């Protein structure tokens, strides 16, 4: 019943972007400050958020034009990594500029074209600066060490950044032709050190060996199945009914101990002590499995057989109806390792290929959660280095490389569109403004000076705002992938132009 | 009466900041014979007249002296110079009364961190 | 930026005492006082010390701040 | 916009206005608080440390002050009011620097150099101790308790604490004292003079049938399970809807349990700790009587903390059924002792048990429950003083004198910084001196005189001397013999540092959806 | 509770309560009796030569009544 | 001069319970002392005139609680 | 009421709440002033709406009262401590302390060390007890010009039944000995 006119719907599109762009521009760049999420709508809690997805999703936007911005920044963060942060600011920086065009009363279609061809102008200038550093093996080793130093940064880590750096660089170079995105597994558990992250030689399942079971199984022959139990096992064609009063409620809870014995008779005929199942057990079934001589290994998954499939040479399979439909497992040694605070069984053997298992140590859940996404951002981007070894100068040095050339193309090529092409390039230089205050440097002396400086010579010289100075982006190692910077432009350019074509919001 | 006086005489001998700790304490003793005098309709001004007129500076000694007196009868509210009356309460009931009356002003001080709660 | 400006010559006082090397105001980027040639009389600066503490002394001189309706009227 | 600047100013101003009346600590200063809630609860308070623990605030920057006292209690256990008043001193400095026009980001790494020089200078004035020496561990824990409430309990509860740590700690270079090692129990019966330090694990289990195994003939059992029996964990083969049918399942229930309780008596395991996993109040009340007839010290649905120590101290792991003849992952005991002082109290002592090198236990007794509580908090604070020395062996002055003694020195090092952070830290280095003045400030009339006087005398005293903390006046507080560990202060340095830095990390306040 | 009333105002308030009771009953005294008429709060007339039947049925004031 | 002003007075009274020679405060030596031995001098008659004049005005104003005016 | 009411717990944070409780304590103390001593005035105090009592015993009054201030509260607590000792002397401790808690905040503020005013209170308390032990100037009842008879006759003259108490003097002398 509400048809909102263009003059407010355009204004809603801008204030929808400004009210969210300022939220994360603290956390952008080397992030001299953060964003502190405050929980009062759901519970009484406090969150330190450099993750934009924690900023975007946990604070649900009520501006419908801002809803487009959250969604398109979400998919960018999912595939490439670090996409909620970079896309949303650059879209918000464009829409501050577009108000001055509407203040000058520019055709909105000119603004649609003006950022679009300038986006084409920027990516070519971004492509000209894209240079290979993963060429030779010693180069490809030192290529990924500096990039993982950059991608794991702009987040909150105590000592984690250098050890998640040198671990993942070892994982990429061993495959030589693809990245490891197929069967490596991020295991997070309670640890005592805020620095440790080690690669597994083998793979691990959650099994705290208890009552009387042995600690090491040798000469493994694994029966892989999906049939299991938690506490319930009724008869095949029979049943037991014990309810006619209020005293039967206690006796129907006592019958769950005798249900656990019927499933043990099934595994006992096999004579296979290496039986894994997807379902869990308690202290009450575990006294019954190990007493028969056949050990039940719970908390299994598809991921364990898939990790066993690539290195050893087997296959991953499921739907346990007959045992020839699920591909079985073979191992040399089954040992229980103690990682962090947690005891897990570990099927150790052949390793080091298309499949690994990454275990994380930290007693704080908040430290473990931020370390997941920070490692999740790089492994795709380090796989993008396998796709394109072209790196580009991180920290906004590549940002000024595009603002240098688009501004030149904003003058010559158009005849009316120059006011719309310049609002692109001025918003490009707003990205060093939001980081210069974070290091404390004057934003006005930053954005024009170095843009002309490294473009006319020594493009390696860029923004070293871990000092508040100008530094070299290949000597100080502050460089990232050409692919990650290429993808965040198109998502930022489109979503602004989508809600700019919005000139009628109607609320039914 | 002498405790209002000869503690303040004792207070000056202590010197510094702790003097008015004793002096305001000994000043607050004066209202007890005063308000009982108003209840006895004697009204507090002959009561501060006589008791200061007794207390000798050259003879700060009480012993049984004909040069200073400290007694006062309360049922008339007027000082009848007596030492056999049933209006003069012993040591034991008084020394403990000096404790808790001192302690009550200390009792309000025992706060740390004045706050609110939602 | 004056906030940057107080930082630099403060480090120069860690470097060198009794400075002939203070800030510039010609934006030449050469912060001196003997090569920027910004030099004044010592009597004049010393007079400015006497005059500034005179005024704070002057407004402290009586304890009277009462008026009949007419002390600034 | 004006909105991020005004909230950061208000986030400072709200928690600081809370922290303004928190400068009312250190003894008798001010007027009492009968606090009425929004629900109307009568809250009569006199202790500012528990006030910080109970502190209900809705403002989220002030909600970090709650965790600031929680982190101070878990790290040092000393000066929970002291970490707040120095964090209120942090909120003093951050206002005018923004009014100067300094970035809040620059003030964040301004806090680093205050912390880095601060832990350095306090190290320079501190002197370490030797963590195998009974004397140096004794002189500091009592001196802190002499500044605290008890003074006659300081003579007895402190050497019990010194012998407590030496069981738990290794020789001198070691960091192993946890509050999750020593359990402080409560025993009605006996008194504070009747308290006892027991070497091993003492659990606070309520054990029925006093008159039980009191001897070395004992093993201990932590069971994650219960005894399998008909109408306990097995089943009855008839139905019950009648009172006459009810008696027939009661007879076959208690008959098989009698076969169960003798086999545990056969084992020599006289202790069974049952977790909180109920079926019918998990192990039967008929079953506990026959265990008591076999003199077995049992309880059901015991708390989680009792389970954690018995797995930690001796190493007791869950086993199979006693009909399945338990796999001897139960702990080997050399004393199961039921304790009865004046016929009251239910307590288990396990003396001479296995240990991982730690975990001594105390028996805190008392004639009333309040008589328990007076020595309970007193020996617990006596543990936390030496625990600071275990984690960091060094001696500084007690009473807040090194807070100002750091401040006299740091301003000189603030001049050597010569940065923009030189002006920021110096603005806080002057803010640290306020602790004798502002604690005195919230009382009565004639206000202008005393405040700056309480801070001149330290600056007149020196970098080496200042005002006394127990009688006042300029003297060496070490010659006044008032000591505290370094970790009392340097933890309060770091904990206050991160939080007010995190206030600088706040912008554009949000609420969840 | 916490309540304190300053002296003269209560002793005078004792006078105003008692004297007004003493007004009509002095004229209700003896063979020169008047009658103290209470109108009922639910309607209805009551007059006697005894104010105790009048006062105990009606709202008695606190201070001296 | 900068003092706890009342606590100075408490100090000067002890030196009048023990001495009582010239004990006052110094503003120019910034402490407590004998002001004749601190040489702060002025003739005694103007004090005697001040003691009479301060007593005269004080008893006079309290003697008037009834003041008559004429606005015509 | 003075001070802010937006905050909870009736907190006024400073000189107003220090001016609040000196009003809250004195009004408690003013009740005992009317009822002080044997000449003290009897107060008719309503219990709920119809139940009344007539007292000049201050401890009995404070049993009736329900405190709503800490200045109301701690005066009831300290007076009951003397009440379980004897029950006498409970009147004196209430009236004096209202002036004392006016005087204490002004000076414990003024610390070189804050307990010196409190120790000055205790030194004043101990200065009393020493001279309390030095008192034989007034109040001997262990003897008199004749005996305990001289103590008891003036004690039975203090309790009036007319001019009598002469024959009644010998009863009090016998009573500790009978």
């Amino acid at each position: 019943a509400d048809e909102e006119r263009a003059e407010t719907a355009r204004l809603t599109s801008f204030i929808g972007a400004i009210a969210i762009g300022d939220l994360v521009k603290s956390t952008l760049g080397p992030k001299g400050m953060d964003k502190i999420l405050l929980s009062s709508g759901r519970d009484a809690s406090l969150m330190v958020t450099n993750d934009g997805a924690t900023i975007l999703k946990n604070i649900g936007v009520d501006n419908p034009a801002a809803k487009v911005l959250v969604d398109m920044s979400r998919v960018q963060d999912d595939e490439v990594g670090d996409g909620t942060t970079s896309v949303t600011v650059l879209a918000a920086e464009l829409l501050r500029e577009a108000e001055s065009l509407i203040a000058k009363k520019i055709h909105p279609q000119t603004i649609i074209a003006g950022w679009r061809e300038a986006t084409k102008a920027a990516r070519e200038a971004l492509l000209s600066s894209a240079v290979d550093h993963g060429s030779d093996e010693v180069k490809f080793r030192q290529d990924l060490m500096n990039i993982a130093g950059t991608t794991l940064s702009s987040k909150l880590l105590t000592h984690h950044k250098d050890h998640f750096t040198k671990l993942a660089v070892e994982a990429v170079l061993r495959l030589k032709g693809s990245g490891n995105l197929e069967a490596i597994h991020i295991i997070k558990k309670l640890g005592g050190s805020l620095a440790d992250s080690y690669l597994d030689e083998g793979f691990l399942l959650d099994k705290k060996i208890g009552v009387n079971q042995p600690k090491r199984i040798e000469n493994a022959k694994i029966l892989i199945a999906n049939t299991g139990m938690d506490t319930d096992k009724i008869k095949i064609f029979g049943s037991r009914v014990r309810v006619d009063s209020t005293a039967k409620v206690a006796e129907i809870e006592h019958a769950e101990k005798e249900k656990m014995k019927e499933k043990v008779e099934r595994i006992l005929k096999h004579g296979i002590n290496c039986f894994i199942n997807r379902q869990l057990i308690y202290n009450y079934p575990e006294q019954l499995f190990g007493a028969a001589g056949v050990m039940a290994i719970e908390h299994a998954d598809f991921a364990g057989v898939e990790r066993l499939a690539l290195v050893t040479g087997g296959e991953i399979a499921s739907t346990f109806d007959h045992p020839e439909l699920v591909k079985l497992g073979s191992c040399k040694l089954i040992e229980e390792v103690m990682i962090g605070e947690d005891k897990l069984i570990h099927f150790s053997g052949v390793a080091l290929g298309e499949a690994c298992t990454i275990v994380l140590r930290g007693a704080t859940q908040q430290i473990l959660d931020e370390a997941e996404r920070s490692l999740h951002d790089a492994l795709c981007v380090l796989a993008q280095t396998v796709k394109d070894s072209r790196t580009v100068y991180g920290g906004g040095c590549s940002e000024m490389l595009m603002a240098h050339a688009v501004t030149q193309l904003a003058n010559r090529t158009p005849g009316k569109e120059a006011v719309a092409m310049e609002s692109y390039a001025k918003a490009l230089r707003m990205l060093p403004t939001i980081i210069a205050d974070n290091a404390g440097y004057d934003s006005a002396d930053l954005v024009a000076q170095l843009r002309a400086a490294h473009s006319e010579g020594n493009t390696t010289a860029g923004l070293d705002m871990r000092e508040g100075t100008i530094g070299d982006m290949a000597i100080l190692g502050i460089t990232e992938s050409f692919q990650v910077k290429r993808q965040v432009l198109l998502s930022a350019a489109e979503a602004a132009e989508v809600i700019l074509r919005v000139d009628n919001i109607i609320k039914a | 009466a002498a405790l209002s006086i000869y503690l303040e005489n004792y207070a000056t001998s202590m010197g510094s900041r702790e003097q008015l700790a004793i002096a305001e304490f000994a000043r607050s003793l004066l209202v007890i014979p005063n308000t009982l005098a108003v209840n006895a309709a004697q009204d507090s001004t002959d009561l501060v007249a006589k008791l200061r007129a007794f207390h000798n500076e050259a003879q700060v000694n009480p012993e049984r002296k004909n040069l200073k007196w400290i007694g006062l009868d309360l049922s008339n509210g007027k000082p009848r110079d007596n030492k056999q009356a049933g209006v003069f309460e012993p040591t034991i009931v008084k020394v403990k009364s000096l404790k808790f009356a001192t302690e009550a002003a200390i009792t309000i001080l025992r706060i740390d961190d004045l706050i609110k709660l939602h | 930026n004056p906030i940057q400006t107080m930082t630099e010559v403060r480090a120069r006082q860690v470097k060198e005492m009794n400075p002939a090397l203070g800030i510039d105001c010609l934006h030449k980027g050469t912060n001196d006082m003997k090569q920027q040639h910004v030099i004044e009389t010592l009597i004049g600066k010393k007079q400015q010390i006497s005059l500034a503490t005179q005024m704070v002394r002057m407004i402290l001189k009586i304890d009277d701040i009462r008026k009949p309706g007419e002390s600034e009227e | 916009r004006d909105k991020p600047a005004q909230i950061r100013f208000s986030n400072i101003s709200a928690a600081k206005a809370v922290a303004d009346a928190i400068r009312t600590s250190l003894g008798p200063k001010g007027m009492d608080k009968m606090i009425q809630d929004g629900k109307g609860d009568v809250t009569i308070t006199n202790d500012g440390a528990t006030i910080l623990k109970q502190m209900q605030v809705l403002h989220p920057a002030a909600r970090m002050l709650v965790e600031l006292s929680k982190a101070q209690d878990i790290e040092a256990g000393d000066g929970t009011t002291s970490v707040v008043i120095i964090a209120g001193s942090l909120l003093d400095s951050c206002t005018k620097l923004l009014q100067k026009g300094i970035h809040p980001t620059i003030i964040s790494e301004s806090f680093q150099k205050a912390l880095e020089k601060g832990i350095e200078i306090l190290t320079d004035m501190s002197r370490p101790v030797e963590l195998s020496d009974r004397e140096t561990l004794l002189n500091s824990a009592t001196t802190s308790l002499n500044s605290k409430v008890v003074s006659q309990y300081s003579s007895l509860l402190s050497p019990m604490s010194v012998n407590a740590v030496m069981k738990v700690i290794d020789p001198a270079t070691a960091t192993s004292v946890d509050l999750r090692d020593i359990k402080i129990v409560k025993k009605l019966g006996g008194t504070i003079d009747d308290c006892e330090l027991v070497e091993g694990l003492v659990l606070t289990q309520k054990v029925s049938n006093s008159g039980i195994t009191r001897v070395e003939k004992a093993k201990i059992g932590l069971i994650q399970f219960c005894l399998s029996a008909p109408k306990t964990d097995m089943d009855n083969q008839i139905v019950v809807s009648d009172y006459a049918q009810m008696d027939r399942v009661l007879r076959e229930e208690r008959a098989y349990i009698l076969n169960l309780v003798k086999q545990i008596k056969k084992t020599g395991c006289n202790v069974l700790l049952i977790q909180k996993s109920i079926l019918r109040d998990a192990l039967s009340d008929l079953a506990l009587h026959f265990l008591n007839k076999m003199k077995i010290m049992v309880i059901k649905d015991i708390e989680r903390e009792d389970i954690e120590f018995i797995c930690k101290t001796i190493g007791t792991k869950p086993v199979a059924h006693i009909d399945q003849f338990t796999a001897d992952m139960l702990g080997s005991a050399e004393l199961a002792e039921e304790v009865n002082l004046n016929g009251s109290g239910k307590l288990l002592k396990i003396t001479g048990c296995a240990s991982p090198g730690k975990t001594v236990t105390i028996v805190v007794r008392g004639s009333n429950k309040l008589v328990i509580e007076e020595a309970e908090r007193s020996i617990h604070d006596a543990l936390c003083v030496i625990r600071c020395l275990v984690k960091k062996r060094a001696l500084i002055a007690g009473g807040g004198a090194p807070e100002i003694e750091l401040a006299l020195r740091l301003t000189e090092y603030s001049r050597t910084l010569s940065g923009m952070e030189s002006y920021c830290v110096r603005a806080f280095a002057d803010a640290m001196e306020v602790i004798p003045s502002t604690l005195a400030e919230n009382a009565g009339l004639n206000p202008i005189s005393t405040v700056t006087e309480l801070r001149n005398r330290h600056a007149q005293g020196e970098k080496t001397a200042g005002i006394n903390v127990r009688k006042g006046g300029i003297s060496n507080i070490l010659e006044e013999l008032v000591v505290q560990p370094l970790l009392v202060s340097v933890s309060a340095l770091t904990l206050a540092t991160e939080t007010v830095r995190s206030i600088l990390k706040i912008d554009d306040v949000v609420n969840t959806r | 509770n916490t309540k304190r009333e300053s002296g003269r105002k209560v002793q005078s308030g004792n006078i105003n309560a008692a004297k007004t009771i003493a007004d009509i009953i002095r004229t209700c005294l003896g063979p020169k009796s008047m009658m103290k008429m209470l109108l009922d709060p639910m309607g209805g007339i009551v007059m006697t030569n005894d104010g105790n039947a009048i006062l105990r049925e009606i709202q008695v004031q606190h201070p001296a009544a | 001069a900068g003092f706890d002003a009342t606590n100075i007075l408490n100090k000067l009274r002890a030196r009048h319970a023990q001495g009582g020679t010239w004990y006052g405060v110094d503003i120019n030596n910034e402490d407590i002392a004998d002001n004749f031995e601190a040489f702060v001098w002025e003739p005694a008659m103007v004090r005697i005139n001040a003691l009479t004049a301060a007593s005269e005005a004080a008893c006079l104003i309290v003697s008037v609680d009834e003041t008559i005016k004429n606005p015509r | 009421m003075e001070g802010p009411l937006s905050v909870f717990g009736d907190r006024s944070t400073g000189e107003t709440i220090r001016s609040q409780n000196v009003m809250a304590a004195a009004s408690i103390a003013n009740i005992v002033k009317s009822s002080l001593g044997p000449v003290g005035l009897d107060k008719m105090l309503v219990d709920d709406i119809g139940d009344v009592t007539i007292t000049n015993d201050g401890a009995t009054i404070l049993k009736l009262l329900e405190v709503e201030h800490p200045a109301a509260k701690v005066l009831c607590e300290l007076a009951d401590l003397q009440d379980k000792e004897v029950g006498d002397g409970t009147t004196s401790v209430v009236i004096i302390a209202a002036e004392l808690l006016k005087n204490a905040d002004e000076l414990v503020k003024q610390k070189i060390h804050p307990t010196s005013v409190i120790s000055g209170y205790r030194l004043a308390c101990k200065e009393a007890v020493r001279y309390i032990n030095e008192n034989l100037i007034v109040n001997t009842d262990e003897l008199g010009r004749d005996c305990l008879i001289n103590a008891a006759k003036t004690s039975m003259s203090s309790k009036i039944i007319g001019i009598n108490g002469d024959f009644f003097a010998n009863m009090v002398v016998d009573a500790v000995l009978a």
